[PDB]
């Protein structure tokens, strides 16, 4: 949402700061008035204000402690709800107006560290940062050891926000965290992973703890990293742009233990590619215990680079597979009928699946034959009340 | 036996499970498009096309 709207349009700022005497001082002024008024601002300038507001306190839990926050707390509404109830206090009542200045002066009591740049980086410049952190590759057998670039310019709506760290993970080994600068043209390093060779016999020395994998898949000669990452706990307010092989990509699809990184490599993945050994770890990556939502993006991911596969048609009419192999009611002889509930994972997925299938076409007139009389024979097999629990917006997304 | 002793006519199995539920279903959808060209026909009506 952030994001999407202040590419949109301007800032959304959180102004201590008057344009008092008659003055403006409003580079956010790309529509309209914000200063010292509710009553100017748009529901998209309002709620994004929300949002903002949700994530700059992300930030100050990424200074200061969770704990210290159920101080600040505590103290705030201690001395409200003591100057509250009383025989009204003279001239010793406003203290239940707890805005924005001494709420600051309060976090500083509590711990006072350098969040003014917090302030005058994220309440007081609205702006949104993307990053072009440049990947290169040292180490590759090379005399320079693992080393990747800092970049970024891009105006309109930008932003330059130096000093922060890098987490990368390794093959099989260590979350290396590197620091950041402003004066942005810049190359780092990386806190080197050791010589990771004969990997045949160095199968897994401690992915994450007990995770199971492997793979020489990938352009595993001289590759001894996995995944780049700034901020994985989503500090700073970001669009991150870069590139890796695909390899990794994929088998950070294969399993990483972030969300974010899953369905960001679901957006990388959904522009260029088609093997099929995509199709293969997408389809992999949707049948376990991992995510719901994940698999819902899977599933459009297979909707676009099966739309790619139009003179690469090498896998199958897809995902009827995924209905087969995923879907026993009493072994299902050929068509899944009934019953199919109680269990949440599958009812989002059944919910989500077949709209990705009816996106699944190739060009002679996109054709999707098939797919249409399936749906049509999912909408006959409909429940009866066996199923407790009202089979509705099944039929709303079968419909859509 | 063909004119002495005698049997038992059970003579319905009709245990065909795939087209057991295939049978239903489709009386589902036959139910379905009825009520609908009853109400259809019977009540207000606004159309896709013209006259329809």
């Amino acid at each position: 949402k952030i994001v999407a709207y202040e590419l949109k349009t301007g800032g959304v700022l959180l102004h201590p700061i008057f344009g008092g005497g008659k003055e403006k001082d409003n580079p956010a002024s790309h529509l309209h008035f914000s200063i010292k008024h509710p009553h100017t601002l748009s529901w998209e300038y309002y709620s994004m204000f929300q949002c903002k507001a949700h994530l700059v306190m992300r930030l100050i839990e990424n200074r200061i402690s969770m704990e210290f926050m159920l101080q600040v707390f505590n103290k705030l509404l201690s001395l409200a709800s003591t100057a509250s109830s009383q025989k009204f206090q003279s001239h010793m009542w406003s203290q239940m107006l707890v805005s924005t200045s001494g709420f600051l002066k309060s976090i500083s009591n509590v711990s006072g560290k350098d969040i003014q740049p917090l302030i005058k980086q994220w309440v007081d410049q609205s702006g949104v940062v993307k990053f072009y952190g440049s990947f290169a590759f040292n180490r590759k057998r090379n005399v320079l050891e693992l080393e990747i670039k800092q970049d970024y310019t891009s105006p309109g709506t930008q932003k330059y926000v130096g000093p922060l760290k890098v987490t990368v993970q390794e093959l099989d080994g260590s979350f290396n965290h590197t620091l950041q600068i402003e004066e942005n043209s810049l190359k780092h390093d990386i806190p080197c992973h050791s010589k990771s060779r004969r990997n045949k016999k160095k199968k897994i020395p401690l992915m994450n703890g007990e995770e199971v994998d492997m793979d020489l898949s990938a352009m595993d000669a001289d590759s001894p990293l996995l995944w780049i990452r700034i901020d994985p706990d989503m500090s700073v307010l970001r669009k991150v742009e870069f590139e890796q092989a695909d390899f990794m990509w994929q088998y950070q699809l294969r399993y990483e233990r972030d969300v974010v990184a899953q369905q960001e490599s679901i957006l990388a993945l959904e522009k260029f590619p088609t093997p099929a050994s995509r199709l293969a770890l997408t389809d992999i990556l949707e049948q376990e215990q991992c995510f719901y939502r994940v698999r819902m993006s899977a599933c459009f991911c297979l909707a676009k680079i099966a739309n790619s596969m139009v003179s690469t048609w090498t896998g199958p009419p897809a995902m009827k597979s995924l209905f087969t192999r995923m879907f026993c009611c009493k072994s299902c002889p050929n068509i899944v009928k009934t019953n199919n509930f109680m269990s949440f994972q599958s009812y989002f997925l059944q919910k989500t699946m077949p709209v990705a299938m009816a996106l699944l076409r190739d060009v002679h007139n996109l054709c999707p034959k098939e797919v249409l009389t399936f749906i049509l024979d999912l909408i006959k097999y409909n429940d009866n009340r066996k199923n407790k629990f009202s089979d509705n917006y099944y039929r709303a997304e079968m419909i859509d | 036996x063909x004119x002495x002793x005698x049997x038992x006519x059970x003579x319905x199995x009709x245990x065909x499970y795939q087209v057991l539920r295939e049978k239903a279903a489709s009386q589902r959808r036959d139910v379905e498009r009825a009520l609908t060209r009853f109400m259809a026909k019977t009540g207000e009506t606004q159309s896709l096309f013209k006259d329809d």
